[PDB]
C-alpha cells in the first residue's frame, strides 16, 4: 500500500493536532483570565 | 510488515512520537495523570485497540484521541485486510 | 506528491509552534523578573518581603520545567530529520541541539546544580546574557518555522 492512498488520513491528523493545540492555547487564556 | 510500504511504517512511528508529545503538552500546560511515559502507553493502547486504563479529561486531549482513533481504525482496517497473502 | 519528508515537515511546524510560545513565555518571564529585580520596593521593606522570595522560587521552578520539553522536542526534530533523509536542515539544527546540551550538561559558574536556582539566578550578568538568549532563540525559531513551511509546500508541490 503506497503513501499516496492513504495521505488523507495524515493531513486530517495534523489539522487535528493544530486545532487540539490552538483550543488548549484558548483553555488557558480563559484559566488566566 | 509488507502490507504496508515502509514509508507508511515511519510515518506511523513518528507520527504516534507527534501525537504522545501533543498531549503531554496540551495536559501539562493546560489541565483539568497524562506524563509522556503514560501518554505514549495510551497512545499505543489505542493503535492496538486494547484501551487502557486512562482517558483524557479535557476538551483539547480528547481532540487529540478522537483524531488518533480515527486514524488508527483507518490504518488497521487497510492493514488486516490482505494480510494472509503476504504472510 | 505526499512523501515522508512532508509529513515530517508538517509535524516540525506543529511542534515549532509549541517551542515558540514556550520561547515567548521564557522572554515574558524574564522581562518580569527584570523589571521586579529592578525594582528595590521590595528590597529593605518589612511588610512584603517574602512576597520577593516566593516570585523568584515560582519563577525559577516555572522555567525548570519549561526547558526540558523545548530541548527534548528539538532533540525529537534533529531525530526526524535525520531518519527523514533530510541533510541541509538537520545541519542547520545540530548547533542548536549542541547548545542544548552544552547548556543542560555543563554546569558552569561553580553555581548550583540546576539552572534557575533563584539564589545564583539574581546576578545581573546572569539575567542579560539569559534574556540575549532567549530573543535569539525566538528569532531563529520563527526563521525555522517559515523555512520548515517553505520546505513544506516546496516537497509537496513537487
Amino acid at each position: 500500500l503506497s503513501l499516496s492512498n492513504v495521505a488523507g488520513v495524515f493531513y486530517i491528523l495534523i489539522g487535528g493536532l493544530g486545532l487540539a493545540m490552538l483550543v488548549a492555547l484558548i483553555e488557558f487564556c480563559y484559566k488566566s483570565r | 510488515l509488507d502490507p504496508l510500504a515502509y514509508e507508511i511504517w515511519m510515518c506511523i512511528v513518528f507520527a504516534y512520537i507527534g501525537v504522545s508529545v501533543v498531549l503531554f503538552l496540551v495536559s501539562r500546560f493546560s489541565p483539568y495523570e497524562f506524563g509522556i511515559f503514560n501518554s505514549l502507553w495510551f497512545s499505543l493502547g489505542a493503535f492496538m485497540r486494547q484501551g487502557c486504563d486512562i482517558s483524557p479529561r479535557s476538551l483539547s486531549g480528547r481532540i487529540v484521541g478522537g483524531v488518533w482513533w480515527f486514524f488508527t481504525l483507518i490504518i488497521i482496517s487497510s492493514y488486516t485486510a490482505n494480510l494472509a497473502a503476504f504472510l | 506528491a505526499f512523501t515522508f519528508a512532508a509529513f515530517c515537515y508538517m509535524l516540525t511546524l506543529v511542534l515549532c509552534a509549541s517551542l515558540i510560545f514556550f520561547v515567548i513565555w521564557h522572554i515574558i518571564a524574564f522581562d518580569e523578573l527584570r523589571t521586579d529585580f529592578k525594582n528595590p520596593i521590595d528590597q529593605g521593606n518589612p511588610a512584603r518581603a517574602r512576597e520577593r522570595l516566593k516570585n523568584i522560587e515560582r519563577i525559577c521552578c516555572l522555567l525548570r520545567k519549561l526547558v526540558v520539553p523545548e530541548y527534548s522536542i528539538h532533540g525529537l526534530f534533529c531525530l526526524m530529520f535525520l531518519c527523514a533523509a533530510e541533510w541541509v536542515t538537520l545541519g542547520l539544527n545540530i548547533p542548536l541541539l549542541f547548545y542544548h546540551l552544552w547548556r543542560y550538561f555543563h554546569r558552569p559558574a561553580d553555581g548550583s546544580e540546576v539552572m534557575y536556582d533563584a539564589v545564583s539566578i539574581m546576578n545581573a550578568d546572569i539575567l542579560n546574557y539569559c534574556q540575549k538568549e532567549s530573543w535569539c532563540k525566538l528569532a531563529f525559531y520563527l526563521l525555522s518555522f517559515f523555512y520548515y513551511l517553505y520546505s513544506m509546500v516546496y516537497t509537496l508541490v513537487s
